[PDB]
């Protein structure tokens, strides 16, 4: 076998005489584009196993060996289903909601808890996403200073609540003052 | 330097499992607690590659047992707010494996059929903890982080 | 390989002293809770309100030895570091 | 294909972040608004309780 290797998943970069089987991950680095253009690097984790019926069929056990790079041909196709669905996304909308988008866009549209490969068996369990980034600087220059901003936000509602307060003790004390030099 | 003609063996921690196969008589075994494992001559023990440090860095352990008991390891994750704050959040998880007959063959091989389970279970809670909070604000998060 | 404890010994012809190995870190938690002549039995003055963990390797029998207590282990028997 | 037609995209991304930070800013000052006329309608009565 030759199977493709690396975070941004090489081609022809591990041989193996033994295809791996049991429950295990590989992770892969995307590039993808929002509906508003957002460039973002997305990195991800599939969880991965193949399922074998019975291992004394010859013809289902050598099909587990049909395809030549299963690695290479899951992680191609699946970041194409997740770039699929995301340029049709804006860059709020989907900064927000990206775990429930990636794993609607890869098990899809109707809904199912895991994606099966029939040209070998592979079948795909999960996707777990590592991290999210604009590709350019400048995109997340702008993006600090909307942390800013929601910072003097919570400041101002702050001091907006303390002004609030003092002005109900302030008056709370002037009306019993002013009564209590009636009665005085 | 060991005298290859000894039979092999290995005294199994407490808490803690070893999976041997024997590539002779076709027998698998798996041995649990504190026992005194020895090889046969074609027997051999199952090598565990597991994820180490603080940001949890793959293959940086080898082990040939695994730990089995109540334990717990710690993780260093950066998430997302919906308001874009950006958050180095520390946890650590504590967990143990749950085996319901130590002589079952295919319960007890199911222990070592993850090859890092360190580093399966902090990239799958992470990716959790990371989407939930992308959808929360920095001032919401902060009081009810835990 | 047998440990004889408790009396005046004699080794009979068929018999020698066995030095009993120790893991590289027990050695010397034995002389902090205090070169050792590797084939005297090795023991350890358990505290008051402390317990000791030993496993024998060889009946297969497990041991946890509440308070104050002198424990001493048999040839193949390992303290729980 | 040509870099010009990748920075006229560009600028649109950050056309879309303000358009998100000002859209942030105008519901605090809502909610600054709801609050403030909250506590001042409140403040108001009980000035003709005491």
């Amino acid at each position: 076998l030759s199977l493709s290797a690396g975070r941004p998943k090489r081609p022809h970069a591990r041989r193996a005489l033994c295809l791996l089987l049991g429950p295990d991950f590989f992770t892969d680095v995307i590039t993808i584009e929002t509906a508003d253009h957002a460039r973002l690097q997305l990195q991800l984790a599939y969880n991965w196993h193949f399922e074998v019926n019975d291992r004394k069929d010859p013809q289902e056990t050598a099909k587990l060996f049909s395809v030549p790079d299963f690695v290479g041909d899951a992680c191609k196709a699946i970041a194409s289903r997740v770039r699929g669905a995301v340029a049709s996304v804006t860059f709020d909308d989907f900064h927000k909601n990206s775990a429930r988008i990636i794993r609607t866009a890869v098990f899809g549209p109707r809904p199912r808890d895991q994606a099966v490969f029939p040209q070998n068996g592979l079948v795909v369990s999960s996707v777990d996403v590592q991290s999210v980034e604009p590709v350019d600087q400048r995109t997340r220059d702008a993006l600090q200073r909307s942390v800013q901003l929601a910072i003097e936000i919570t400041t101002n509602s702050q001091e907006a609540a303390a002004k609030h307060e003092a002005q109900r003790l302030e008056q709370e004390a002037r009306g019993r003052l002013e009564r209590q030099k009636i009665l005085d | 330097p060991r005298n290859k003609t000894r039979v092999v063996s290995y005294r199994v921690p407490h808490n803690a499992a070893v999976q041997v196969y024997d590539y002779r008589e076709k027998r698998a075994r798996v041995v649990f607690g504190p026992e005194l494992v020895s090889l046969g001559p074609e027997e051999q023990f199952t090598v565990l590659s597991l994820s180490a440090g603080r940001p949890k860095r793959p293959h940086a352990r080898r082990a040939l047992c695994l730990l089995l008991g109540p334990d717990f390891f710690t993780d260093v994750i950066t998430i997302e707010t919906a308001d874009h704050a950006r958050l180095q959040l520390q946890l650590a998880y504590n967990w143990h494996f749950e085996v319901n007959d130590r002589k079952d063959p295919q319960e007890t091989a199911k222990l070592f059929s993850v090859p890092d389970f360190v580093g399966d279970a902090c990239k799958a809670i992470a990716s959790r903890v990371r989407g939930a909070v992308a959808s929360v604000t920095f001032d919401d998060f902060h009081k009810n982080s835990a | 390989v047998r440990a004889v404890i408790g009396s005046t010994y004699m080794l009979t012809q068929d018999e020698v002293l066995w030095e009993k190995e120790l893991p590289p870190g027990v050695e010397e938690l034995l002389n902090k809770g205090q070169p050792r002549n590797k084939t005297r039995v090795v023991s350890y003055r358990v505290p008051h309100n402390a317990a000791v963990q030993v496993y024998d390797y060889r009946e297969k029998r497990a041991r946890v030895v509440f308070g104050p207590e002198l424990v001493s282990l048999g040839p193949e028997e390992q303290f729980t570091v």
